[PDB]
């Protein structure tokens, strides 16, 4: 799915490569991400997540890991 | 959804979609639209109802 969820914005990335400035095909790539604002919302609120790494090292039981 | 109806009920302003199912509801009194069980000379009359649970509406 995240294999896919790439090819998805590849396709989009290479409908963008033409642009003008306020290109017609690139308002209607922000319009969809306001119709769908919420919708997005989510997907990049997920690459919240190494990362978290260092919060492990506060309180860190027995080297391997664990909490 | 139709679907993603039979879920809620199990338990943003989009825009509506053909095929999806959509709660009706009165500007007045603020009962939504439904299929009241009632008959006048098989199928039912339509009607508001009080609660926006129950399929119907």
């Amino acid at each position: 799915l995240l294999d896919l969820q790439k090819d998805m914005v590849v396709m989009l990335l290479s409908l963008l490569e033409g642009n003008v400035v306020n290109g017609m095909i690139a308002r209607q790539m922000v319009d969809m991400l306001v119709e769908s604002s919420s919708n997005v919302e989510m997907i990049l609120k997920f690459f919240d997540m190494i990362v978290g790494s260092e919060a492990f090292q506060d309180y860190v039981t027995d080297p391997r890991g664990l909490i | 959804s139709v679907r993603a109806l039979q879920e809620m009920l199990a338990n943003g302003h989009r825009t509506l979609l053909y095929g999806h199912a959509i709660l009706l509801r009165h500007a007045h009194s603020r009962m939504y639209l439904s299929c009241l069980t009632t008959s006048r000379k098989l199928a039912f009359d339509v009607g508001l109802q009080e609660d926006a649970t129950g399929e119907a509406c």
